[PDB]
Order: structure tokens, then C-alpha cells, then sequence
RNA sequence: AUUCCGGUUGAUCCUGCCGGAGGCCACUGCUAUGGGGGUCCGACUAAGCCAUGCGAGUCAAGGGGGCGUCCCUUCUGGGACGCCACCGGCGGACGGCUCAGUAACACGUCGGUAACCUACCCUCGGGAGGGGGAUAACCCCGGGAAACUGGGGCUAAUCCCCCAUAGGCCUGGGGUACUGGAAGGUCCCCAGGCCGAAAGGGAGCCGUAAGGCUCCGCCCGAGGAUGGGCCGGCGGCCGAUUAGGUAGUUGGUGGGGUAACGGCCCACCAAGCCGAAGAUCGGUACGGGCCGUGAGAGCGGGAGCCCGGAGAUGGACACUGAGACACGGGUCCAGGCCCUACGGGGCGCAGCAGGCGCGAAACCUCCGCAAUGCGGGAAACCGCGACGGGGGGACCCCCAGUGCCGUGCCUCUGGCACGGCUUUUCCGGAGUGUAAAAAGCUCCGGGAAUAAGGGCUGGGCAAGGCCGGUGGCAGCCGCCGCGGUAAUACCGGCGGCCCGAGUGGUGGCCACUAUUAUUGGGCCUAAAGCGGCCGUAGCCGGGCCCGUAAGUCCCUGGCGAAAUCCCACGGCUCAACCGUGGG
């Protein structure tokens, strides 16, 4: 037969122009300021997954279901995306806009390291940013809520100080 | 192998009782024929750089060997591709410890440590039995290795039973007999690894084997093979089991 | 630069022992080989003669390098075991 | 996302096909800043033809020689030490490459061999006694254009040959010790024959010597292991505008031959064997694990990684060996090509690079044995175009960049003007990394500096009722349709939309499609009920009672390699990738 092709992680629209839809995700695309529309689709495609997974998981019985079911609710409420006494039934409200808070450039936006969307991508793509003692410069990075407080400025950056001019500038909003 | 034997073996191609890394490169080491089978034994170059980890590359593990630092059942081993196997003792008397090679609840090779004094004895299942010139008997174990036996004593053996032997001198110490009430370690199967009694035997026409049933310590009963029972005890463990 | 021992063991077979450690140097470059010897002779009190770094190794976004070196009882049994490039490029031997 | 939208009329409802909209593979237009991971790159046509280099060696602890250096006495010599070829041993049957043939016990799976071979390796039981012989190397003389090759002299062995004993094989007569489900098997005792072993060799210490003490080795027997040979049941393509096929063909008896059973092959005796449940013949094709697509049921493919098969220009045939009718070993024929002094002699890259040819279609005549392995060796080691490391390439997947902030102005999305900030990326250095390098990673100095395209713009289908050219011409158009001097549809400007390091064109497969229908379609008038009836195989078959246990259902043993798929946790910055567990 044939050997293992490596297949992509996101999955594309139906039909390319369809006007709800392009309206939808333009609302969506301006407010978290992502690059692509496929960054968009990528994070769609988590959601799905998530979704297509309890689906399943209600239907079924026996032993190995169980050990799957309890597997999918840890993963989930490690994530940040549930409380601690979700349910299964839970799994299937949840949308988008869960999934697109938890970004790293999103999380450094509201913690108030940055002023605005932009400057907290520039921040993480510069090497400005440290999370639980490492840098990281990927801002689609999926945060844990186990390490959401470890968060910071690097301990070598020149934002790392309270009287540098543009820190000053952020700490005033 | 159009005109001859093989003599390589790629690594997605081995054993799966090995503890061993698969894509990390393409060939592994092909034994040398010996003591036991493909499926149940490993190249002492593995236990030496893999296991134990007293040699980071093979070239170094080499040298160690060739210097005579590893003992199995008692002999020097210096071959890199020499197969240690199931019931197998390795000892390096230069650190005094001492291991015995089992399957493990999943299927693969573990070493599992012992004490000095049980380490001089291997327990050998009786494979087969015949009749050699001169009107003796002749002994084939599980590993392949061979004892002679006079005339005399051919009631005292049978096939199935276990022979408790010192090494390396090879001389014969207790003979545990094939019965009720025996106690058993599985080597192969499904139920591999467990151990328990024996409740009952149960044969078949036609050369189908025959399929025994065993009583584990929480009072479960479950059946295998009867060539998969290895007797270890009267009522008790003879040696050292996980 | 700070050096903190993870893991120290013993190989009587070979004849040696064999040392884990990290370095611990935000705002600096990776240490060289010449002073992590240094540092590592005079904290464990070991001859540098038969003393071999087998490596430095540096991580993305780390403030922190791990190294790993062997130390050696005897010469002799220095020179028989390893290769000829690791004793080139640690600087106890030259090069022909 | 288990989906629809345009097209038959002046208008309508149908049947039915064509087109649009999605995914993946090959070729190709225009255009391109960076890094990481991976099983990607002369497979489709030509299994066409090939200059040059490399792709298989190793052992001085099996043996006699040549050369060199030192030491002792040396007229000599005897020593140590290092090189070189030759004899001798093991290996070259694996590894690497390609998919022509093949519809077959080739392959998958479960079983069998009580019908068989096996050098290297493991265990136990035994043995090593007595003789003989040549020859390479080396010296003398050569022959031939070369490829090759002659005579004479002398020498050794773990080289070769005898004799003995052990041992093996065949047949006849007895006995009942073993394994097994079951003995044409194993074991013991007679008897007639045939074949027929071995290297106590080599190294090191104690040895005054006598002789031990280790190390590596030689031969026979019983068993295992490893690698195979052979056999059976079952499973998976298309054609009736191919209907009968076979005559060593099907079976029996007696032999030969083989490692072994067998019409495998002979001599004799019969008339069997296969077939509409598709034989025979023709077409196309290496098989599988798997891969693409789809809600699923399904439909299509089987180059790359692993397991099996086959081949070395086409067709036949042998030597050596444990194993070959042998890709870098031999012979003949056919067909190409090369060198000759013309008498003769050589060569087939479907190994790595490289070249020509064919085509729409595919890379460097590079570095290393440091890792993983294999062959040799007592060992240290040596060799390996396997494998590892780089070079060229819009091969696949993952993560990024082409600035950010504040205050004003503007046509307020965006653009401009001021003031500030950062350095992923870019330029120059130090360290680490690597067999050596290069990338990568940690620091230091400079500076917004070094970085956006492709298609579309009448409807389907997101986006202009603006301006200038052309005038049924030129052109567009998957489909429907535009263009005839006032073009939202052609050509260009200015705007706008989609996706974005990409975006379009052509060809193929799945979906769309319930246009192949088991799930799940139709046949009065739209394609479609034989002009009518009788009946053989096949399919479908009334009620009750008793038995059986083949189908069917439940429980449990032995199997269906690894990789690939899904889930959690752990290691590379996270991921892609890789490891430990559960399915
Ligand atoms: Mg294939
Ligand atoms: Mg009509
Ligand atoms: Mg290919
Ligand atoms: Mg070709
Ligand atoms: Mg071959
Ligand atoms: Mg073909
Ligand atoms: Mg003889
Ligand atoms: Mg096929
Ligand atoms: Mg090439
Ligand atoms: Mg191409
Ligand atoms: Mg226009
Ligand atoms: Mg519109
Ligand atoms: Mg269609
Ligand atoms: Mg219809
Ligand atoms: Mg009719
Ligand atoms: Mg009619
Ligand atoms: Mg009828
Ligand atoms: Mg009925
Ligand atoms: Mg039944
Ligand atoms: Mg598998
Ligand atoms: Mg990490
Ligand atoms: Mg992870
Ligand atoms: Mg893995």
C-alpha cells in the first residue's frame, strides 16, 4: 500500500462565499487580532474535535468508555475551559469565543501587561514574556490554567523595570 | 534470502519482547543461535548498554566484555550477541549483584534482583525424554541443554516436570513433579506472569494440546496451555517471584 | 555562572565516575569549557588532568545549561577508553 | 454541515442529464523573508544505451620467504623490531537496486512433515595412534602488440593422500527399554555386507632441566537453536460477439530418481479427470500490512516505509560450496558495442554520483567510518556509496515575520505630521554545538531599519449602475449568456472583494448522485413487463408434538508481527515529531 502522509490539523469552509458566515468571522477576526483566516479555522477545528469526542462517549458502554470519559473531563477542566464539577452534558455548550480567550496574547492582554492586542503579540514574539520560568514566542500558545498566575515580564527584558518609558505608558491605562 | 540465511534485522523488525527504541535507528543486533528461542530471549549487548547501563556505545560495552565481567548461569559470556533468556541468572561478582530474567505482566524481558544464595540454583522445565546407546537416558531441558540419567532412575523423571540445578557445576538437587496442587508462574499467553495452583488437567484427540486450569491467590481460576506452566514449588515458591 | 551537581555515580566496571550538572547565568553567554573545569576541579577536589566535559548543552528560552562530565582514576585507563576526538577537543592530548 | 444552487416554457409542475461549490494526487503560469520535523524527489514513456571513480574484505597467535633497523658475540651467526607479497583459513548466497514476467499454493491466514536438509552457536557423552607427498613464494631462461602464459631448480604448513580404530548406511531374525493422540522412529542381542574421522596444532608464564598451568583451537555421536524446502483447508479481478476441455491426461500395480513425499519420470493395466455454482481460452496486473474520499453503508488506489515473490541485455546450461545454477564468478547461441601490430582479445550501472536518449515530467562526478550494524580477528583494531553528515529542489506537515505606543489632522476602516519604544527577522563579533564543519541555541554592538503577491469584480457567488477606448469587429464565455456607436459582462484607469508566502491553469479518483439504489431507485401516458402459456436447476414456502444440535446466540483457551489509527501523561520553547501505558 502506501506509507504515512502527514495530513493538516484545520479544516476549510464548504463554500468559499457565503455572507453570514464571512460576516461572523470578521467580527471574530478583528477583535482577538489574529493573521489568517486559517489561525481562525485551527481553532475551530479544536472545538469540533472536543465536541465530536462527547458526542460519542454518551452512546457507549462498557470499560473503556468510562476511563475515555473521565480522561476527556480532566483534559477539559485542566485547560481552564470547565469547572471543577462539570459535567459530560457540559461539553456540548461550550463555543468559540472559550477557546480564543485562552491564547497566550489574549491572557497577556487582560492581565494588563500590554495596552492593547497588538502590543501583547509584539511582547510575545520579541521574547518579552515569561510563563512559569521559560520564555515562550508562540502567541497561539494554549495556556493551563495550573500556570496562569506564573506569568510575567522576563527577568531580562528591558520592560523588567518600573521606570523604563514604555512600561510607564502601559501601567497608565 | 533468494540464495542464503539472513544475517541483519532491521529494528522495526525485532523481537516484541524487547525493551528497545524503534525508530531511533535502522538495524538491531540479530542473536546468534543458543540456549532459548527468538521469542524469548535478548542479545547480552542490550542488557549490557540498555538495560543496566554500564556503557553508553557498543564499542565500549565490547570492552567490557572481552575483559570477562559478566557471568550467565555461572559461565563467562564474552560474545555481544550471546541470548540470555527466560530463568536465566546474570551476575557481576565485581559489584555482587545478581539478577534473574522474567517476562513481565505485558509480555517483555525484565531483570529482577536475588540474593547470593538462591542465585547458584536454575530451575529447568523437562522438554523431552529419550533413550540413548548404551541403554541411558537422556534428558532435554527448556533452554536446550542436555543430562543423563541411568536406568535406574528413569521412574523418578517425566516430561513437564521441573529440575532444580546448581550451576555451574550441573548437578541435579530437587525434583518438583506435575500434579495438583503444584505451584505454577505462566511464561507466555495472555495470562502471562500469573501464578497460582494447579486445579485441573484436560486432554484432547488428535494431537491438539492439552489445557490446564490454575487457582491464583484471591481465589480466581483461569486456564492456559499446559507446555505455558512452569511448576516453581510443592505448595511454595522455590524462589524469588514478583 | 552557578553550578548546581544533580547526580554523581559510581562505575566500577569502566573505572570512573560520571557527573550531571546545570548552570544557572541570566544576562550571560554560555559558559566555556575551560571554566566549567575549573569550577567543577574545585568543587569536588578532582586532579584535571584525567577530568573529561563530554558536554554543554544550551535551551531555547532558558536561563539554565545542562552538562555532563566523567572523571577518570588512572590515565592509562583514560587514554584506552575514550575516543581520540574527545580528548582533541577537551585539550588534553593535541592533535596530530 | 446526514445541505444544495444555474440551465428545456410567453408562464407552470415533472422526468432527466450537463455545469457550479469540497478534498487529495501528477504537470504547469506568475510571485516568494525565516526556522523546525519527516518514512519526499528518472515510479508513469525506454527492464533503453552507458566514458571515468568508488560500492567486499580481513587474519603476522596457521606457514616458509624478501627488505630495513638495533643488541651479543660476530670471519659465520643468533636475536629482537617493523614492513611487503605469496601459500593457507573464514567471508563474498547477506546487505543495496528495480517491478519485466506471473491469475499461480505467488500472496494472507490456520494447520502439517511419523516424508526432509542446515557451516557459524549452546549443552552433555567420547577421541586425537602410525606413515607418505607435492607445490606457490624465491633462483635461471623466457614467449606474445596486448589479454595472458611455458620449461628447469629448491621449500613449509592448521595444505594434500594412505593404514588402523571409533563411527555411518542397507537387509534378514529375535527382545519389548522411550516419546507420543497414534510408530515404516529411538534402545538391546545375533547374522551378511558396503562406506569410513581427526591439527595435541598455535601463544604466554613457572620451568636449570624435567614437565605443568592457563588462552585459542581439531574429529565423532545425541539433542536444541538459527535459516530454509515441501504439503493441505479457507480468502481476494474483468469478458459468453470465448461452450465444451484434457490423452502422462485421472487413478491403480511394479520400479527409478531426489535431502525428502509425489505422474516428478518410466514399464504395464484401466477409462477416468474438469465444466453454465462458468471449465477452457483471451484481457489486465507483482501480493499484503496499508492509503485517498465519504455521516455511514460504500466506491477507488496499491511507487517511496516493513514483511513475502521474482530479475540482472533476450534464451538455454554447468563448476565450487553448508547454502547459487551466483548483479561487481564461468560456457554456448542471438543482438549491440570497444581495442588490435590484423594473428587475436574484451564489455552490458534495474549499486552511489555523473552523461546521452525519451518525454509534460525528476538533484552533487561532495565529507566520514565518530553513531547504528555486518564480515574478519584471541584482542587492540581494519573495511563498508549499507548507514550517518551536509549540497540542489514552491515534496508534505508545524511555528513565525514584513513593526508597536501616545497626541493631533484628514475622505476618520485607513492616510499623513510630530514624540517615544522594541529587534523575532537583517549586518558584524565571543561561546556552545559537530568526526571536522555548516545550521541551531545563549550573550554583545548597530538600526524601522532588510521583506507582498495571485486571482476575481452581470447571475450561480463575496465585491462598481464610475470614467476613457472598440463598435456583430476585436474579444469574453466550466454553464446560462455578453458584444449591432449611450457595453455595470470585451481592453485600460481609479475604486472594491477573497485568500495570503502563496495564488491561478490542465488532466485523474472520491463526493455531489437515491444518475447503480443491501440500507435505498424505477417500468399506464416520460427510458423500461418477454405476443401468450407449460415446465428443469435455483430462490421462497401452512398448523401442532417429539428428537438432534449443522446455522444462530453466550462464556472461555491459542492466534491474526512492527510501523500506521484514537486517548491520557511525560521529552525536545509549545507544536509537528519521539517515548511509557490503555484501546
Ligand atoms: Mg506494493
Ligand atoms: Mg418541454
Ligand atoms: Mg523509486
Ligand atoms: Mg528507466
Ligand atoms: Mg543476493
Ligand atoms: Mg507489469
Ligand atoms: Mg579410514
Ligand atoms: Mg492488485
Ligand atoms: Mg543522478
Ligand atoms: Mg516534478
Ligand atoms: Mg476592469
Ligand atoms: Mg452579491
Ligand atoms: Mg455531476
Ligand atoms: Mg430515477
Ligand atoms: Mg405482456
Ligand atoms: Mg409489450
Ligand atoms: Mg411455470
Ligand atoms: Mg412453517
Ligand atoms: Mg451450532
Ligand atoms: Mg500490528
Ligand atoms: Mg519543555
Ligand atoms: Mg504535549
Ligand atoms: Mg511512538
Amino acid at each position: 500500500g502506501d506509507p504515512k502522509r502527514q495530513r493538516k490539523k484545520y479544516e476549510t469552509p464548504p463554500h468559499p462565499w457565503i455572507k453570514e458566515r464571512l460576516d461572523r468571522e470578521r467580527v471574530l477576526m478583528d477583535k482577538y487580532e489574529l493573521k489568517n483566516k486559517k489561525e481562525l479555522w485551527k481553532h475551530e477545528t479544536q472545538l469540533k474535535n472536543f465536541r465530536r469526542r462527547a458526542r460519542r462517549l454518551l452512546a457507549a458502554r462498557g470499560k473503556q468508555a468510562e476511563i475515555e470519559r473521565e480522561q476527556l473531563l480532566a483534559r477539559l477542566k485542566r485547560l481552564g475551559l470547565l469547572p471543577e464539577d462539570a459535567v459530560l452534558d457540559d461539553v456540548l455548550s461550550l463555543t468559540i469565543e472559550d477557546i480564543l480567550e485562552r491564547r497566550l496574547q489574549t491572557i497577556v492582554y487582560k492581565k494588563g501587561l500590554a495596552r492593547t492586542m497588538r502590543q501583547a503579540r509584539q511582547l510575545i514574539v520579541h521574547g518579552h514574556i515569561e510563563v512559569n520560568g521559560q520564555i515562550i514566542r508562540s502567541p497561539s500558545y494554549l495556556v493551563l490554567k495550573e500556570e496562569e498566575d506564573t506569568i510575567t515580564y522576563a527577568r531580562t527584558s528591558p520592560f523588567a523595570n518600573p521606570q523604563h518609558p514604555e512600561r510607564m505608558m502601559i501601567e497608565k491605562a | 534470502a533468494r540464495k542464503g540465511p539472513k544475517r541483519h534485522l532491521k529494528r522495526l523488525a525485532a523481537p516484541t519482547s524487547w525493551y528497545i527504541e524503534r525508530k531511533a535507528y535502522k538495524w538491531a543486533v540479530r542473536p546468534r543461535p543458543g540456549p532459548h528461542n527468538m521469542r524469548t530471549s535478548i542479545p547480552l549487548l542490550y542488557i549490557v548498554r540498555d538495560y543496566l547501563g554500564y556503557a553508553k556505545t557498543a564499542r565500549e560495552a565490547r570492552k567490557i566484555l572481552n575483559e570477562g565481567k559478566f557471568l550467565v548461569d555461572g559461565r563467562v559470556r564474552k560474545d555481544y550477541k550471546f541470548p540470555v533468556g527466560i530463568m536465566d541468572v546474570v551476575s557481576i561478582p565485581e559489584t555482587g549483584e545478581h539478577y534473574r530474567v522474567l517476562p513481565n505482566r505485558i509480555g517483555k524481558l525484565i531483570l529482577h534482583p536475588i540474593s547470593e544464595e538462591e542465585a547458584n540454583i536454575k530451575p529447568l522445565r523437562i522438554r523431552n525424554k529419550r533413550m540413548v546407546k548404551g541403554a541411558k537416558i537422556q534428558l532435554n531441558f527448556h533452554d536446550g541443554t542436555n543430562h543423563l540419567i541411568p536406568l535406574s532412575e528413569k521412574d523418578n523423571y517425566f516430561t513437564s516436570y521441573t529440575v532444580l540445578m546448581k550451576v555451574p557445576e550441573r548437578e541435579i538437587l530437587e525434583v518438583l513433579p506435575f500434579e495438583k496442587g503444584a505451584y505454577v508462574f505462566v511464561t507466555q499467553g495472555k495470562n502471562v506472569a500469573r501464578k497460582g495452583r494447579i486445579v485441573e488437567i484436560k486432554k484432547f484427540p488428535m494431537g491438539w494440546p492439552d489445557v490446564v486450569t490454575i487457582e491464583d491467590e484471591e481465589g480466581e481460576l483461569f486456564d492456559t496451555l499446559k507446555e505455558y506452566a512452569f511448576v516453581v514449588g510443592r505448595d511454595k515458591p522455590r524462589i524469588s517471584l514478583p | 555562572m552557578e553550578i548546581k551537581i544533580t547526580e554523581v555515580k559510581e562505575n566500577k566496571l569502566i573505572g570512573r565516575k560520571e557527573i550531571y550538572f546545570e548552570i544557572y547565568h541570566p544576562g550571560e553567554p554560555t559558559p566555556s569549557r575551560k571554566d566549567v573545569k575549573g569550577k567543577l576541579v574545585a568543587m569536588l577536589d578532582l586532579n584535571p588532568e584525567t577530568t573529561v566535559i563530554q558536554y554543554i548543552r544550551s535551551y531555547f528560552g532558558s536561563y539554565k545549561s545542562k552538562g555532563y562530565a566523567k572523571y577518570y582514576y588512572d590515565k592509562d585507563r583514560m587514554l584506552y577508553i575514550e575516543p581520540e576526538y574527545i580528548l582533541i577537543r577537551d585539550g588534553i592530548i593535541e592533535k596530530k
